């Protein structure tokens, strides 16, 4: 390597460490990276910023489709990469974001702890959430980890109540699932689905609108095996159990026999979904309700599409959604805790 | 992998890696001093051939060498070939590319005794000595490359298109299998920096139509296109071509390698 490619190199590149202020800031603590809320240490800048600390030295599988994917990908409800800074030293990869105040984890917790407040903030969650999917899908990029606390959301600024869709699982071998919560994960994942599919994305985007709808997770629940006994059993308590005609296809599940052995119909012969909202006081013949039961179908192939959802005459009901999901109403959700 | 396929006009590709022409020659200018222009378009072809061996070794399909090969000509496009070894940096290429797709692997290990076995067994003509680089220089290499690179690493290739083209003409069996062969021939020159992928792709169609004497001229015009671009391409093609048959590399390929500038070491 040429002595003064490598000097000049050296002196020209920007570090991380001099750039920002965000020691003892540590905001996430995942197996993917440590998050730390930032600030800019050069122009005065009001503005708060994440960094992203990617887990392990060198650049991983995971680490460059990550890098990859988030260099190309531009849509207001996508999170958005503004930097990546390489360091030599220690051989670590910082990405730099715009600082998300807030998340549907932290905002759901919130109302659950506290018992939706202006009359379109689950609508306008909703839509947001599909536009951003919607993106990512049209681009041929599947999430594959969707849960509420992947769903950001923008507090004080210029982007006010905007949702961000961050922590897409970038990187999967081969796209598969049964390779190195489960309350978000649809039903042909549980019995041995073999690929992610735009139709998995969609089913969680059903599970977190039913969970902004009632403040709880529908499918909530207490090995390398995709087959989960417990949590099959809690999404046909509230579903009931598919008929052949909802469902053809199930009998080419590599876990489908599993289920046979395991299961009876009978015991959930007075079970819906139906039943289900109406107990947490959604009405049955309400728009809302009719798409989150096109979101929650069992069978995926029957299930609606982000684009075919976002055109539900739900959202040309009142209330409109809105793009500050707030409605410019004060935001009562704490600020996040530093760790 | 289909990963943005629809996005080419607001991708990183479009917009920060298709060059003008003469910025490219301009800082081709400080190699020049010490090569020809013959030459350096020698070294280049050379190397394109060093990184195809490389991914056929490793047994990486097609697009995955092709990104291998852009990265290459994208680090040397803006940097002298002095500045790091180009047999280091050919392997680190095909790492770096292979790691943006997710159907597999390549270990350390591998990857290091694909660069030693394919030099030795099929470039000896060229290097006297075993492949001297082990993997902490491959990845200190690939830090630079993911850094001039601007993390730019989704890029955009002609076989997709000349697919769908090859497919609306209903000339799959007479024609893909020679059009396929002139997209990788492509690789040999600049012209992946300098045209959309479709444009060359529609090139290699019509290269492939005339030497298989097959009338396409119809279906060209149902296309709503610059033929004057695509004919600049199919003249690129064409002088390649004349270049491929005067050059043998075999023969010149150690003597234009003594003639590189080389990297300067520390005091
Ligand atoms: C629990 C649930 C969610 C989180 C979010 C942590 N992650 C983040 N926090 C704030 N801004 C970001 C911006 C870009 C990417 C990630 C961010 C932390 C704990």
């Amino acid at each position: 390597m040429d002595y003064d490619f490598k000097v000049k190199l050296s002196s020209e590149r920007e570090r991380v460490e001099d750039l920002f202020e965000y020691e003892g800031c540590k905001v996430g603590r995942g197996t993917y990276g440590h998050v730390y809320k930032a600030k800019r240490k050069d122009g005065k800048d009001d503005k708060d910023y994440a960094l992203k600390q990617i887990e392990g030295t060198g650049i991983s599988m995971s680490a460059c489709r990550e890098i990859a994917l988030l260099r190309e990908l531009k849509h207001p409800n996508v999170i958005s990469l503004q930097k990546v800074f390489l360091s030599h030293a220690d051989r670590k990869v910082w990405l730099l974001f715009d600082y998300a105040e807030h998340d549907l984890w932290h905002i759901i917790k919130f109302h659950r702890a506290s018992k939706q407040l202006p009359r379109g903030m689950v609508k306008s969650l909703l839509y947001q959430i599909l536009d951003g999917i919607h993106y990512l899908h049209a681009n041929w990029v599947l999430h594959r980890d969707l849960k509420p606390a992947n769903i950001l959301v923008m507090g004080e600024g210029p982007e006010r109540g905007r949702v961000k869709i961050a922590d897409m699982g970038f990187a999967r071998l081969f796209n598969s699932p049964l390779k190195p919560t489960f309350w978000y994960r649809a039903p042909e994942l549980l019995l041995g689905a073999r690929h992610y599919t735009k139709a998995i994305d969609i089913w969680a985007i059903g599970c977190i609108f039913a969970e902004l709808l009632t403040s709880e997770p529908i499918f909530h629940c207490r090995t390398s095996n995709p087959y989960h006994h417990d949590q099959l059993d809690r999404i046909f308590n509230v579903m009931g159990f598919p008929a052949d005609k909802d469902w053809e296809d199930i009998k080419k599940m590599p876990e489908h026999s599993t289920l046979m052995k395991d299961f009876r119909r009978n015991t959930y012969t007075n079970c819906s979904l139906i039943k289900y909202m109406e107990k947490h006081k959604v009405k049955p013949d309400s728009k809302a309700f009719h798409l989150l039961q096109k979101l929650l179908t069992m069978d995926p192939i029957k299930r609606i599409t982000s684009e075919q959802a976002m055109q539900d005459p739900y959202f040309l009901e009142d209330p409109l959604p809105t793009s500050d999901v707030f409605a410019g109403c004060q935001i009562p959700y704490p600020k996040r805790e530093f760790l | 992998d289909k990963a943005m396929a629809g996005n080419f006009w607001q991708s990183s590709h479009y917009l920060q890696w298709i060059l003008d022409k003469q910025d490219l020659l301009k800082e081709r200018q400080k190699d020049l001093k010490f090569l020809s222009e013959e030459e350096y378009w020698k070294l280049q072809i050379f190397f394109t051939n060093v990184i195809q061996a490389l991914g056929e070794h490793l047994k990486l399909r097609q697009q995955v060498i092709a990104t291998a090969t852009v990265y290459f000509k994208r680090f040397y496009a803006r940097y002298s070939l002095k500045s790091i070894d180009p047999v280091l940096m050919a392997p680190t290429c095909v790492f770096l590319a292979s790691k943006v797709e997710e159907f597999g692997v390549v270990s350390n290990t591998r990857l290091i005794a694909a660069a030693t076995s394919v030099l030795k067994t099929r470039f000896s003509y060229a290097f006297p000595k075993e492949f001297p680089y082990r993997m902490n220089h491959i990845l200190e290499c690939e830090f630079y490359l993911l850094e001039l690179m601007d993390c730019c690493l989704i890029v955009y290739h002609p076989y997709r298109p000349l697919l769908q083209y090859v497919q609306d003409m209903g000339q799959e069996d007479m024609l893909l299998p020679l059009a396929w062969r002139i997209v990788n021939d492509t690789y040999r020159t600049d012209l992946c920096l300098l045209y959309p992928p479709f444009m060359i792709a529609l090139a290699c169609l019509h290269v492939a139509c005339v030497v298989q004497q097959k009338d396409a001229r119809q279906w060209f015009a149902e296309l709503s296109v610059d033929m004057e671009k695509i004919l600049e391409i199919i003249r690129v093609i064409l002088k390649l071509y004349e270049q491929w048959k005067n050059f043998d590399e075999r023969k010149e390929m150690a003597t234009i390698l003594s003639k590189m500038p080389k990297p300067k070491p520390p005091p």
